[PDB]
């Protein structure tokens, strides 16, 4: 859908008044289907390795969360479509420049390509960006035709401050999410019974991320 | 309390990030 629109008059609201916001039907079947597609080539050729933690100290980081990852520049032969879906988020941020709270986003990670492999695998309840390292909005897109959340479980459960109820998103196909990435907003990924895929970005904002570098180019 | 930077999934801190 056009971003501007979609931007202004949904994502920005949205986010300001929940810190969360799913638009659904986010790319449409045919390219939902061939990222995909994409994806499962990555998980059926090892490029795969365990979920890591920002910071580590002596436990299993698979105790924590559970899911294995790759990270994706968009460029690579074979992920075009993922690049596609990476260039759709960027002109969504874009237009929203200057309208999410008072970040000024400039720029975000590579997308993590990420998959739950069944098993009761998850996430324990997190906090994405506690410690100030540049993070403001977590993006996710969730790729799983036939995924029956009240069987094969995987939702993700966000806890919002301040909020009468806890936001539930079932990890479907073609979904898109935005939450900010701070404290605001606690979230776990339950334990997943088929195998789950998404693929998240992190935005930054350049005043947080330029101190968060400083910090670790100084040690 | 607990460290939350031991449960925050990883990002690179090096290398440049990308640009929008």
């Amino acid at each position: 859908l056009p971003a501007l629109k979609l931007a202004l008059e949904y994502i920005v609201p949205c986010m300001n008044k929940h810190g969360i916001c799913v638009v659904d039907d986010f790319l449409g079947k045919e390219t939902g289907q061939q990222i995909g597609d994409e994806v499962r080539a990555l998980h059926d050729t090892g490029k795969f390795t365990d979920g890591q933690l920002v910071s580590q100290k002596s436990d299993s980081s698979k105790d924590i969360r559970g899911d294995k990852i790759t990270w994706i520049e968009g460029k690579e032969p074979g992920c075009e479509t993922i690049g596609l879906l990476m260039s759709s988020m960027d002109d969504l941020i874009r237009h929203c420049n200057g309208k999410l709270g008072s970040y000024k986003i400039n720029g975000r990670t590579k997308a993590m390509v990420a998959c739950y492999p069944g098993n009761g695998t998850g996430y324990v309840r997190h906090v994405d960006n506690p410690n100030g390292d540049g993070r403001c909005v977590t993006c996710i897109y969730y790729l799983n035709k036939d995924w029956d959340a009240k069987v094969s479980g995987g939702i993700l459960r966000i806890f919002p401050e301040g909020k009468a109820q806890f936001a539930d998103i079932e990890p479907k196909f073609d979904r898109l999410l935005f939450f900010w990435s701070d404290r605001r907003n606690p979230h776990e990924v339950q334990p997943a019974y088929a195998t789950r895929y998404a693929i998240s970005v992190w935005y930054f904002d350049a005043d947080e991320r330029a101190r968060a570098k400083v910090k670790y180019l100084t040690g | 309390e607990l460290d939350l930077e031991t449960l925050a999934p990883y990002i690179p801190m090096d290398g440049e990030d990308f640009q929008l």
